[PDB]
């Protein structure tokens, strides 16, 4: 039962991480589509 | 007052140079942006040693395209690294728009010399720089006190500065009247000339490997034949030579085709000989 709860600490630590590359990419996003279209 | 002379070089590393125009190839139709780094060695010499990219902004190229995060970063990883140099100038690429500074550039280019009295702001045109000429100049900027009081923006003492022509094209954008073209240098020593020469330099084989003889039949009665009708040209000229006092010629495009057949047909015959001795059984 441990594995699963190592298993469930490594997805959160990915989920955090992943949500700041996911807001840096939305940035980026922003960056082209900006506004004088 | 100290004036910069019209003497002083930018000496742009080899490397940087491929860095710039890969860039700002890379960023067509967009302008890219990046930081260079360097030493001022004295008053009469920039040297470039290296020059990184910039990431994309929406701004375009501004000075709040130049982000202080990813500078500091940057620079203190490049330290780490083994480049300790200080970011000597700024580049940005017009594409087809020639090399010139733009009001904005202008801008840019003033933030920088706030940093530094000495600061470039070398242009490149990515698309311009069709093989064989690249088109890249450096302006570095004119104080406006120093042009409206009289004064020449540069001190002259030698021809060096006056060895290029300016262009029309940058000389209307305003280059004489807010910045000089700085004499650009390119330091390339022996050690990357010869790495360098890797590009091309083909093999050991092909100097010894033969072409196709079937082709070389094909090629050699191809070429024979234009020499039959360039042969006939030439006597049908000649031929009208003579009824013609001092007053495209077939003879030189029949000296073209000789020269070309020469070439070929000693180049392979000598390379099968050389191949019979060599490549041998015993």
């Amino acid at each position: 039962i441990k594995i699963m709860k190592s298993e469930v600490l490594r997805v959160t630590h990915e989920l955090q991480a992943m949500k700041d590359k996911i807001k840096e990419n939305s940035e980026k996003i922003k960056v082209n589509k900006t506004l004088p279209y | 007052a100290p004036a910069v002379d019209t003497a002083e070089q930018v000496y742009i590393s080899s490397l940087a140079l491929l860095k710039m125009l890969k860039h700002g190839r890379a960023g067509v139709p967009m302008e890219v942006m990046g930081l260079m780094l360097g030493e001022f060695v004295d008053d009469y010499t920039v040297r470039v040693i290296d020059v990184f990219a910039m990431p994309q902004s929406g701004t375009g190229v501004s000075v709040e395209a130049v982000d202080p995060v990813f500078q500091a970063k940057m620079l203190d990883m490049l330290k780490q690294t083994g480049r300790p140099e200080m970011v000597v100038g700024w580049y940005h690429s017009h594409p087809g728009f020639g090399c010139w500074l733009s009001g904005v550039d202008i801008n840019t280019q003033q933030s920088f010399e706030a940093l530094s009295e000495r600061a470039v702001a070398v242009v490149v045109d990515p698309i311009q720089s069709v093989k064989g000429k690249v088109v890249i100049d450096a302006f570095r900027l004119i104080n406006a006190n120093m042009m409206v009081l009289g004064h020449e923006p540069r001190q002259t003492t030698s021809n060096l500065g006056h060895l290029n022509k300016p262009s029309i094209q940058a000389l209307i954008h305003g280059l004489n009247r807010h910045y000089y073209s700085i004499t650009i240098n390119y330091r390339k020593n022996e050690l990357e000339q010869k790495m360098l020469l890797n590009l091309h330099k083909k093999s050991w084989m092909e100097g010894l490997t033969l072409q196709d003889y079937s082709e070389h039949c094909k090629h050699n009665e191809s070429v024979v034949k234009e020499m039959l009708e360039l042969a006939k040209n030439y006597n049908k000229a000649v031929e009208e030579e003579d009824k013609m006092t001092p007053e495209q010629d077939p003879k030189r495009h029949l000296e073209e085709h000789v020269d070309v057949l020469m070439t070929s047909n000693i180049v392979q015959c000598l390379a099968a000989m050389l191949d019979t001795v060599v490549f041998k059984l015993i």
